[PDB]
């Protein structure tokens, strides 16, 4: 009876109608039963990758042994699993856990054949004694056959420490499946989440949600990473009962909420928003009429479901003269579609002038000094997969950082010394530049391919070159201007009254062109922020009372 | 009947370092 | 309180599964909240009898961590994390800050008379 | 005798029969035995490729030895394997004490074997080591052996380094053929005769990763392998061979074999389905690059020195994109380098690189540093009418001799390269006065060392068309994704046409013009509505654009 405690009996649960169905997958029951059915080094190991079904194939063991299915002597045997963390528990007066063992292991040489041993993770074997070296010669005797399931690295980490164990073993590879096998394992399973949850599935809605779970999330393998997305949609249809089925919009709304990647469906608010576009991005980046449409269509492409998944959404660079607004549109574009200036990655590699600066963006190889910590471009984006990526300045990088941005385009993973990939499939990076200065389109595209490397540039999208500024679009900036330090002033509750010679005094002068945009803001602050300063703190500008701005010849007068 | 005494350990991981190879500019 | 006075040989394992059988013995009750769960890792010297409680759906465990305690620890051993879900909890805006403040006031008054 | 149970042994495994065929490589058995006996030094080294068979090297002398052939003065030795993953710390030198404390507890001939001990090498064995009792016999990686053994040395100067070498092709055939009368145990077949040099040969060409003694072990045991389903025909065969190395590469089974006329009589309308146009120059070019495959001009020129010039905006690089895909079986194995900078004395030293301390050193040569690695490459050389009069000398031994040399010092090999020299003036005249400008541009003796001058033209009102198809074609393959279809319409088609020309770059519009109103404006239909899957898209034309 020295077993009747320590460990349940697992064939019996098979037996009460329990276990899942596990229709598919037949070929490495048949090839365990051929390795098993030999005279001598019987004592197979179930050894993959974590989560592509090792349970499934014991249990599938059991359902065929249950149903008598099997060859001749396989007939009516008994698979016991021991636990080892109930057999250690009350173990404490010198001798006890050694002789228990034992014990156990004398009960295991009682019956022959009928008893088959299937421990769980057999690494605990190896330690967890003060072990091994007493269940050792007992396995080449043929009295047990320790079936086990272990991961594919943790097996070459821990357990084949000691050589003398491998010849006590032998290895059977189980490979991730297919996505018609994965069809074949849903409409398999399509029985035991109906009666659990009260609810009835469209089979529509079975085939989108492994077809629309490959291009997403890549960390879990595909047995179970479509069942999860299934689940999650008849939970939600349950909580939405407290349309009475499950669809393919419930799947594209749960994998939209899940990892956080917001290219669900067409919701009826954001049609006009994505429609009526190119004049709300151009409430703060007035001007730049072909710049501004193309990267609207770019953004507008990816959402429609267009475009090859092999690739970011967009990857592309604009660059032109200084003070132009190259880098106040990258701003703006994250400003609606995150509503945060904040959630955006902006990097600058005008601080990587050197071959080992690459380590800071990519992380350190393994157990040097910062393996802890971990990377900067790469860490940031793997929690949330979907930020827009500026990179200012490409100009001053040493070209060793091209050879790490390179493998980003054109496949969408990017490695790292921590062993991991990360895939950039539907971010958006914007580069941006301030080469030559000198040219109109011929000698800056000139310096651009003198710049970079050949392909480089048919990988990316529109290479964009923007407009000088002109004396008509000068006056709208000194209303941004004016309505920036208007709202500025709302916290004592200041404002101003404008008049209009002023405000076009204001655009006559500053006007050096060569400078762009920046010299109007200095300008302005020259001329009113400080008269206003100056009068502010010596009383008479006591709050609440506005002041209105007049003209007196080169000054402003308040 | 038995104790464990669990015991401490000490743990190496060194640093490497980069050298600049200058150019002579002509 | 689990590791206190567990100097033995076999003490920390035996309570460890007193409590799993006080979890077990209801029948879908109790929900454990155990904050902080990178310590769940080692504690041992142990502490791998979780997996098939938490592998048959019968241990219901909502936990909370950091985020790079999450990376230093439990994507190092990648065969526990499958048995866990990630509910990516971000930061608020200043007006949901302003939201919040409007309801955390009475208590700041009661505790100080102002 | 107590570490037997912990380590190996191929001693008493010896005389078991355990042990394979030992054919050929009869000499390497000589030198470590030469080595072996001295008075020093007595500690070889197998440096050589891996997956070559060192390890039958050491089998073959222990059944040298079980036999006696060596001198009595190595009578009766006793070799054990030496297990290398029973230690990987707390074990990576706990097990090895008492495993050297047994070796020291011999006084006699327990001489050792370590494989790939490069991993294992730090000085904790050197005072044993030579104080003389033990052999060390070794094997290891070439490129390893420059990595640890130079700098964690601390006994370097006690080894020999014997090198094992890559077999030939007919003594590759011995040792497969010596191997044959194993595999009637694990699979069972009739051994076909003829199938064991066809699948050397085969696996001669594509496998690069794998080695040719194991290379042809990839091979036959593989193909009994999948043999297996059909006793679920006793005989293997040449298609045994091909469904396994076509169905491992990707690649389709026409060219199974004859690389010499069968792909080289297909240099013909299959350049029609890549390029569009010109019909006399694919046939000068298919005549010109055949006539280097012969063998009858010297050994060291480029395989093909022809150029050609005319208009932009042809076909003019997309010949050379058509010919490297197929000839040289790779899609990004051009070099497009452009000298539209050279006017300087200071401008042609980019092309070759700098001195070792200078400027550009790291970077190394425009051209030569992307030729050294995959030197199967075609090279074109854009715009050479404006370059200064310092290139030429350059470019000419470069079409003179097959050699030139870098900025290090090293020697790079044009021997089976093309080079295409293009241009763009002419295009106006015929053929008359574009010729006398290219006499007048270059010296007339530059000209007598190429090859054809051939000729390219405008194209065709209706046989522009065809491009257009082929880029709705490269269009539809996108948008699979919704699963639809366009229906194209030749007005619209023809409209493209006309509009797309633009008699300065040639046919450049497209690539972005199929992009702007067709995609923009279906972009539009599909995120607001009136458009679903399954549907078949009309175009055509009203008045101005192209209406949907
Ligand atoms: N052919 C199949 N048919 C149905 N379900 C399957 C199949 N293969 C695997 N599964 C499911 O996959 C899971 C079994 O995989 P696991 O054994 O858990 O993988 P694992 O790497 O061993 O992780 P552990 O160690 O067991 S926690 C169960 O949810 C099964 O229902
Ligand atoms: N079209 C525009 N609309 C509104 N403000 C503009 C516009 N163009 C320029 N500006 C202003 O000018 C400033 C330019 O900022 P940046 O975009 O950083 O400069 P830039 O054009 O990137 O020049 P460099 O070379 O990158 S420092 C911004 O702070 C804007 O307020
Ligand atoms: N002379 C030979 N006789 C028999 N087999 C050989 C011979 N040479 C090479 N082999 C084959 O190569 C294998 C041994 O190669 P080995 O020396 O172990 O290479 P590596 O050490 O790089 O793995 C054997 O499995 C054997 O079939
Ligand atoms: N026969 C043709 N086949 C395919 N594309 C063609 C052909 N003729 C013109 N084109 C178009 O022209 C482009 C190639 O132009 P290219 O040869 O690079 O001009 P350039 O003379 O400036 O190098 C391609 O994008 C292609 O669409």
């Amino acid at each position: 009876q020295a077993l009747q405690k320590y460990s349940t009996d697992l064939t019996a649960r098979a037996r009460e109608g329990k276990l899942d169905p596990v229709i598919g997958r037949d070929n490495e029951i048949r090839r365990v039963v051929q390795v098993l059915s030999r005279r001598t080094k019987n004592n197979p190991v179930l050894i993959g990758e974590p989560g592509v079904g090792k349970t499934a194939i014991v249990e599938g063991l059991a359902q065929r042994i249950v149903a008598g299915d099997v060859p001749e002597s396989l007939r009516d045997k008994t698979i016991v699993a021991l636990d080892l963390g109930s057999m250690v528990a009350g173990s404490k007066y010198r001798g006890e856990f050694e002789e228990r063992l034992k014990a156990v292991l004398d009960d295991i040489k009682n019956s022959a054949g009928q008893i088959i041993t299937f421990i769980d993770e057999l690494h605990t074997i190896v330690g967890a004694g003060a072990a091994g070296n007493m269940i050792k010669p007992m396995l080449a005797r043929g009295e047990l056959r320790l079936v086990g399931a272990t991961t594919l690295d943790e097996y070459r980490k821990h357990i084949e420490k000691d050589a003398a164990l491998e010849r006590r073993f032998q290895q059977v590879y189980v490979g991730e499946p297919s996505v018609e096998d994965t069809i074949g394992i849903l409409r398999g399973l399509k029985d035991r989440y109906e009666v659990h949850h009260g609810v009835r599935i469209t089979d529509s809605a079975l085939v989108a949600a492994a077809t629309l779970s490959d291009r997403y999330i890549t960390a879990r393998f595909l047995p179970d990473k479509a069942i999860d997305l299934v689940d999650e949609a008849a939970s939600r249809l349950r909580m939405e009962i407290d349309k009475e089925e499950v669809g393919p919009d419930d799947i594209a709304d749960v994998v939209s909420a899940w990892t956080g990647i917001p290219a669900g469906r067409l919701l009826e608010g954001e049609t006009a928003k994505l429609l009526r576009m190119e004049d709300e991005l151009g409430k703060r980046v007035i001007g730049q009429k072909a710049a501004v449409t193309a990267v609207s269509d770019a953004v507008r492409r990816s959402r429609a479901g267009v475009s090859d998944p092999n690739r970011p959404t967009g990857a592309f660079m604009f660059l032109g003269p200084t003070g132009v607004g190259k880098t106040e549109l990258a701003k703006a574009l994250a400003d609606f579609l995150f509503d945060d200036e904040r959630a955006m990655v902006r990097i600058d590699m005008s601080e990587y002038g050197e071959k080992h600066t690459v380590a800071r963006l990519i992380g350190a190889p393994p157990g040097y000094v910062g393996y802890e910590a971990g990377g900067q471009l790469t860490e940031a984006v793997r929690r949330r997969p979907y930020t827009v990526v500026l990179f200012d300045e490409i100009e001053k990088a040493h070209p060793d950082v091209f050879d790490v941005l390179l493998q980003v385009l054109d496949e969408g993973r990017l490695t790292d010394g921590h062993g991991r990939t990360v895939d950039f499939r539907n971010t958006i990076l914007i580069l941006t530049s301030n080469l030559g200065s000198g040219g109109s389109a011929e000698q800056v595209l000139a310096a651009v391919r003198a710049t970079f490397k050949p392909e480089f540039i048919n990988r990316l999208d529109d290479v964009l070159i923007f407009e000088g500024l002109n004396p008509e679009e000068l006056v709208r900036i000194v209303d941004i201007q004016l309505a920036q330090l208007g709202k500025r002033l709302a916290q004592r509750r200041l404002q101003l009254q404008v008049s209009l010679p002023a405000k076009r005094w204001l655009a006559q002068r500053g006007f050096d062109p060569v400078y762009g945009a920046r010299p109007l803001r200095r300008l302005v602050q020259q001329a009113i922020g400080d008269q206003l300063a100056k009068m502010l703190l010596a009383g008479q500008v006591h709050d609440g009372d506005t002041v209105p701005v007049n003209v007196s010849p080169d000054a402003d007068s308040l | 009947a038995a104790a464990a005494a669990a015991a401490a350990a000490a743990a190496a991981a060194a640093a490497a370092a980069a050298a600049a190879a200058a150019a002579a500019a002509a």
